[PDB]
């Protein structure tokens, strides 16, 4: 049995802490909903 | 129910203790999360109940009390921010630049930020607070990273 729970606003943050690269990447999405990498 | 807009965390009694599934977002009455989080069951809030509206496995999604309303785009040039809600842990803003996925029908924003699987359904913003997308449907590249599509649906 499942349930939610409020966790906070909606909202931007300014000096939110900034990371994580940005790859280029070939794709593939199958019926089921699963992506892979095509090469 | 809580009807207040805003992130809410998806949780389950079934397993040991209470456990986190998954994130969604509530906005226009209508609760937004990944299908991969909780396969279309009904959800509870507090003494009221959800139930699901609209859902498809291929795009990952599922809306709750009534259709999909999040239509904003990341507009292919700008800094986003993921609001992380980890299982037992605060919400938190993280900013990044968005790669992309390459398909045969067409790019899609990509997001390479790695967080626990409960962490799915968390909402990636634009700079006007606007959800462009779910966090938690993705791939694991070369290294063992993972980079998660920028999830959005249709507003019919
Ligand atoms: C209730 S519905 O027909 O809109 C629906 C759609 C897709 C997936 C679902 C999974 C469980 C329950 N219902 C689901
Ligand atoms: C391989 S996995 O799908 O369990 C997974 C791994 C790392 C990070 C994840 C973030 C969201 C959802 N799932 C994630």
């Amino acid at each position: 049995d499942m349930y939610i729970e409020r966790a906070g606003d909606i909202t931007w943050e300014k000096d939110a802490e900034v990371t994580g690269n940005s790859p280029r990447l070939d794709v593939a999405l199958d019926e089921s909903g699963d992506f892979s990498l095509v090469e | 129910g809580e009807t207040t807009d805003g992130v809410y965390r998806v949780m389950t009694r079934r397993l040991l203790g209470s456990t986190q599934v998954g994130v969604g977002v509530m906005q226009e009455g209508v609760f937004h999360t990944m299908w991969h989080v909780t396969k279309g069951a009904a959800l509870r809030s507090g003494e009221g109940r959800l139930d699901p509206y609209w859902g498809d496995v291929k795009q990952d999604l599922v809306s709750y009390c009534g259709p999909w309303k999040l239509d904003a785009a990341w507009d292919g040039l700008s800094e986003v921010q993921l609001l992380a809600v980890p299982p037992g842990e605060r919400a938190k803003n993280i900013q990044t630049l968005p790669g992309i996925f390459k398909t045969k029908d067409g790019d899609i924003g990509a997001v390479a930020l790695d967080y626990p699987a409960g962490t799915s359904g968390s909402p990636i913003l634009d700079k006007c607070g606007r959800v462009i997308g779910l966090y938690g449907n993705g791939v694991v590249i070369k290294n063992g990273s993972y980079v998660s599509a920028i999830t959005q649906g249709k507003r019919e």
